[PDB]
């Protein structure tokens, strides 16, 4: 009913618990972790900012921080008897030498106002500040995301402050927020510019992937947190190491997230989670008894059992013959600490500092430690072949482990996070039986709308007629069903008059085909080329 | 004399983009030279180097992508993601403004780089690219 | 290599012995026939094609026993193999793999899925769906670990 | 090039089109189209525990979803998270994207009103200050205790307005925000094209299916296709004067006694002389004046013998013989 106006608003556990006190506690070691990186990065700008004092005296000091976000925020020291200002400039606010002065000097003027406690928005403020304000100016220049931005505006706009250098009482800095490709922004700047930048030039390096020195450590912290109660399988790391590899610009906030729903699906499903904890013991039944049976290493070791002890007997007695030396069998292996975890960190924290590497992945160092792979681990440095016996150790088969573990064995997250798009919505069009189970007997013996043209959609050229692809649309349906289902109704007379039509059928179908291709234009599958004569159409959407 | 022969005003990257999306570029290069009376022939399952580049269309990347990766890749969430990550770093850009670009209106896509950043990670990922430009 | 040796024509008695010998119902075994004389005229290589139909519907109506029994799903391809007299497994497969889409456009398959009510379909829509109740095959699942333990515990004692 | 062509197909009306319409989308596939939606109705318990760790949750899939998604976040969700953080129930506020007339400062206007004014943010408003006003919003926003208070639908994330790059990265920043669950469907085939890691990692997205083939009723109307000139022109003879329906019945009759082309047409002397044969056109202005009537509304044309011929085709024109002017 009021659909068309546009934002209308209106105003209509003994497992959970376990993981709340579990999934917080995580996240304090997340966000110290991430505090830590924001107070290198303010730090590490703050003192090259300053404390660089050059000879001549008339130039900008300039940095290139590479690598960096667009979104790196900056503070400033007080400094007192001298106003330090921050202007950011967005390429949204770029679109000629005009306005990127005309705003810039505006946001400027307000922070002058609020410490300060009618002119006009150009360098006519800037020599007078002296007059108009008191203390002197140290303005910084944010630039945000600055290859996007016309060069030869941005360099129409720095001789433009090449003018402000006259005057003794301001001093400038610029910052180059890149994203990338130092090499690429030297090319495309005036050559005569770019000796006025080469003055005094620092090329620091902000990334949140530099060397792993936050990746091997985010992924540390998690390990102490599920340290001993759960495990990490070697099909569930190495998704670890495939999908993250595939973002370079933040994997930190790419491994919370894949990291945290993994740890979702485990509380939602399995029952045994509650048993992480042993005063957990009294919750115990014949159900929880029931399905720890079906564990892969439950069953394997009873075949164990038996070839190694041929007398069966007392295997048989120990199976649901009893409960009570049942579930002490199994408790037998309860408290597994697994020391895979702690022997990842006996050997990260020796390479880090006795022989002194830096460049290594823990995540994949502990995927080789899963398979034994540890001693073709360290060979990529050959600086442990004085230590690969004494940092060795063999990944025994531990018993009990898959009901406390995590792994993409079923394709999940796989799916719920990285999914097949294209993939998904071609496999629901082309089959439909696996997603939909009077009138439905028609629907037994007649495909959905959506549907049943995208066959003949496959089978079709490139740019296609429209009438005769409705011709052969008009073949897939047989008449008697529509006549059939057109005078189901005795009910309603306004269709009942069309029902009797003897061109009912073919009026019917060029109806219900302008809903079906009228529906293909929001999901861009079809393109009308050539608006006005729409006889032809382009079909951009292919299997793959 | 080391200095008086150099220039010394320049303050060639490896670049940081990932694995598919190096693929991904190694893709939007070749529809500088390869039109689309050719391309289909010679790229089978079964010179403008010099040049400014063409004018691109959606999907006909993903037609050069599929066929020239390492039925070994399906999913296209992360193929996608890495285009609007090309498009930022202004590597490749849109022939019209900045905003439409997203519904499949008509939009053309181009190239922004230069044939030797490109035959740099051709070889930073192993793959042969000098013999498919052929004048 | 009888798969290789191409161009032959596979008679209304020839396709009937193609398809009596892996058990097929006469619901099928005319719609081989129906389908190979759609696919008579538009052929590439006839071997190739009708070999790739019948497995995919004895993996659809012997699934309330393949499903129930991994066994069986070696023995139908390796009996074909023996019939066929094919090179190996690697080629066969890739024939299967090969008509599946080539008959998921059709009408038929989607009834003969709904049909024989065969599948499971509970998983696929809760697959396909993302559900976090999903099965996840870590396990054995308590039916086939049933069929697991009454067979060994019988064994036993 | 012998085409089969749009026009030469057997039109339907307005009233004759969307009743039998109505019919099909609530009689085709009901059945199990509810039998749908009662499976996927168990998946609601799984969407409101994820939802408490801020996940910006997104659906696709073919059909439409925006049903779905009213119950979803109407009936189901807001106000099981009332009652379980212990009263007026949580704010939905939808964002109809399939309306193309959003904007991002009406939008936002509402936002920061739908949240707390606790302080003068009406003093940071200033000239673009809306990433500036939200980005005093967020930080402050990280240091409060953590419980949701708003819960944002978007419909039909790549409608033709919230597709606008400068729109995107508007809610790109909502998004990091935690207490605010942000429930959005797309419908595109490019839509993972919108979004870089930039933006996810603001998002964190996660992904569900849902396809239950609806036919879209409301986003249905905004669309148009040919059927929304042949049916121009089709209304305006139905008023007019009573001579103007004479002088287009001599007009179509000559133009159709040889598609309907420039070939066909008449030179405008005889034409003259031919409706001063029936007593109709008195001179060349008489006749001009009620023809540029016909002129105004596109409802004639004229190439050059002085040749005027009617725009419609074979088929249209004696359909125009038997209904309107009979």
């Amino acid at each position: 009913a009021d659909a068309q106006r546009s934002h209308y608003t209106v105003y209509p556990e003994k497992r959970w618990e376990l993981y709340h006190q579990l999934h917080s506690h995580f996240h304090d070691q997340v966000d110290h972790i991430i505090d830590n990186i924001e107070a290198d990065l303010k730090a590490e700008i703050s003192d090259l900012l300053y404390s660089e004092t050059t000879q001549k005296r008339r130039c900008f000091n300039t940095i290139f921080l590479l690598g960096s976000d667009s979104t790196t925020k900056i503070e400033l020291k007080d400094e007192s008897s001298r106003y330090n200002v921050l202007i950011e400039l967005t390429p949204k606010e770029s679109p000629n030498v005009r306005m990127m002065l005309r705003r810039s000097m505006y946001k400027l003027y307000s922070a002058a106002d609020a410490e300060e406690h009618d002119v006009s928005y150009d360098l006519s403020l800037v020599e007078n500040f002296k007059r108009l304000f008191g203390k002197d100016l140290a303005m910084v220049f944010n630039f945000k995301d600055v290859d996007s931005i016309n060069f030869n505006t941005l360099d129409n706009f720095i001789i433009l402050l090449k003018s402000a250098f006259k005057y003794d009482h301001v001093k400038i800095s610029l910052i180059f927020n890149i994203n990338t490709n130092l090499s690429n922004i030297e090319k495309n700047l005036r050559q005569s510019t770019i000796r006025l930048l080469k003055r005094n030039y620092h090329k620091l390096d902000v990334s949140s992937n530099k060397g792993f020195k936050y990746g091997n450590q985010i992924f540390q912290s998690f390990l102490d947190t599920v340290d001993g109660k759960l495990n990490l399988s070697d099909r569930f790391v190495e998704f670890i190491l495939s999908k993250m590899a595939n973002n370079t610009n933040h994997n930190l906030q790419l491994l919370t997230k894949m990291l945290d729903y993994s740890l979702m699906s485990y509380f939602f499903q399995n029952a045994f989670s509650v048993f992480i904890d042993p005063v957990n013991v009294d919750f115990l039944n014949d159900d929880y008894l029931k399905i720890l049976s079906r564990c892969p290493t439950f069953m394997f070791f009873v075949e164990g059992l038996i070839k190694q002890h041929a007398p069966a007997d007392e295997i048989l007695s120990l199976l649901t013959n009893k409960n009570r030396g049942l579930e002490e069998f199994f408790v037998e292996f309860l408290v597994r600490e697994n020391p895979i975890n702690g022997h990842a960190k006996f050997v990260a924290r020796f390479l880090e500092e006795e022989l002194n590497i830096t460049n290594f992945n823990l995540i994949e160092l502990y995927h080789n430690l899963l398979i034994g792979k540890l001693d073709s681990y360290l060979d990529r440095w050959s600086a442990c072949k004085e230590y690969k016996d004494r940092l060795h150790f063999e990944p025994i088969d531990t018993i009990f482990q898959e009901l406390f573990t995590l792994d993409n064995r079923s394709g999940l997250l796989t799916q719920s996070i990285f999914p097949s798009y294209k993939s998904n919505i071609e496999d629901n069009l082309l089959s439909w039986e696996q997603v939909l189970p009077l009138s439905g007997d028609l629907d037994k013996i007649m495909a959905p709308v959506l549907g049943q043209l995208f066959k003949l959609y496959r089978e079709a050229n490139m740019t296609i007629n429209i009438y005769d692809f409705y011709i052969a649309f008009r073949e897939t349906l047989p008449k008697e069903e529509i006549l059939n289902f057109i005078r189901k109704d005795p009910s309603n007379t306004k269709l009942l008059e069309l029902a009797e039509t003897p061109d009912a059928f073919d009026k019917v179908a060029l109806i219900l085909f302008m809903q079906a291709i009228f529906a293909f234009e929001n999901m861009g599958l079809i393109k009308f080329q050539s608006t006005k004569s729409y006889d032809l159409v382009e079909k951009c959407v292919w299997r793959g | 004399i080391k200095l008086f022969l150099s220039t010394d005003d320049n303050l060639s990257q490896t670049y940081d983009l990932s694995i598919i999306s190096k693929y991904l570029l190694i893709a939007s290069y070749i529809c500088s030279y390869l039109e689309p009376r050719y391309d289909a022939s010679i790229f089978s399952r079964k010179n403008p180097r010099y040049l400014q580049p063409s004018l691109f269309a959606i999907e006909r990347l993903l037609a050069i992508f599929q066929a020239i990766f390492p039925s070994l890749m399906k999913a296209n969430i992360e193929v996608f993601q890495n285009l609007s990550e090309l498009h930022t770093l202004k590597l490749i850009a849109t022939t019209m403004n900045k905003n439409i670009d997203y519904l499949s209106p008509k939009v053309r896509w181009k190239v922004n780089v230069p044939w030797e950043i490109i035959k740099e990670i051709s070889e930073s990922v192993h793959f042969n690219i000098s013999d498919y430009f052929s004048d | 290599s009888l798969l290789v040796k191409k161009y032959c024509k596979m008679t209304t008695e020839e396709i009937i012995r193609l398809c009596n010998d892996f058990e097929l119902p006469r619901e099928v075994a005319y719609k081989i026939v129906d389908e190979y004389n759609i696919n008579a005229s538009r052929l590439v290589c006839p071997w190739q094609l009708v070999c790739g139909l019948v497995l995919n519907c004895t993996f659809i109506v012997f699934n309330e026993r393949r499903r129930k029994d991994p066994r069986i799903d070696h023995f139908i391809v390796s009996k074909m193999c023996s019939l066929m007299l094919t090179s190996k497994v690697d080629d066969v497969i890739e024939c299967v793999k090969l008509v599946k889409e080539l008959i998921i456009g059709e009408k038929w398959f989607r009834d003969l899925q709904i049909r024989y009510d065969d599948f499971r379909y509970d998983e696929i829509i809760f697959r396909k769906l993302g559900s976090m109740l999903q099965t996840t095959n870590i396990l054995v699942t308590d039916d086939q670990y049933n069929i697991w333990k009454k067979r060994i515990e019988m064994d036993l004692a | 090039k012998s085409r089969h062509t749009m026009s030469m197909a057997p039109d339907v009306t307005r009233e004759e089109f969307s009743l039998v319409s109505n019919f099909f989308n609530e009689n085709f596939q009901k059945r199990p189209r509810q039998k749908l939606f009662e499976i996927q109705k168990k998946m609601f318990p799984q969407y409101w525990f994820e939802l408490t760790q801020g996940f910006s949750l997104l659906f696709y899939g073919v059909g439409s979803k925006r049903n779905f998604l009213e119950e979803f976040a109407i009936d189901y969700l807001s106000p099981k998270i009332a009652y379980s953080q212990l009263v007026n129930s949580i704010p939905c506020l939808i964002l109809n994207g399939y309306n193309p007339s959003c904007n991002y400062r009406d939008v936002f206007k509402e936002i920061t009103d739908l949240l707390v004014p606790a302080e003068l943010t009406r003093s940071e408003t200033k000239g673009n200050h809306v990433i500036l006003q939200i980005q005093k919003m967020i930080d402050f926003y990280k240091n409060q205790p953590l419980d949701i208070k708003l819960i944002l639908v978007v419909h039909n994330l790549d409608g033709p307005s919230i597709r606008k790059n400068t729109f995107q990265t508007m809610l790109s920043f909502l998004s990091v925000i935690r207490q605010i669950a942000i429930v959005a469907s797309t419908d595109h085939i490019y839509a993972p094209l919108l979004w870089d890691n930039m933006k996810a990692q603001n998002y964190n997205f996660v992904f569900h299916d849902i396809s239950n083939f609806e036919p879209s009723t409301v986003e249905s109307t905004f669309q148009d296709v040919m059927k929304m000139g042949a049916e121009g022109a089709k209304y305006v003879l139905q008023s007019l004067t009573v001579n103007s329906k004479k002088m287009y019945k001599l007009l179509i009759e000559t133009q159709m006694q040889n598609r309907g082309t420039q070939r066909t047409g008449v030179e405008l002397k005889l034409f003259n002389h031919l409706c001063a044969a029936d007593f109709i056109a008195s001179n060349e202005i008489a006749l001009r004046s009620m023809l540029r009537e016909f002129i105004e509304h596109k409802m004639a044309n004229i190439t050059k013998m002085e040749i005027i011929w009617v725009p419609y085709t074979y088929a249209e024109l004696e359909k125009l013989l038997k209904t309107v002017l009979n």
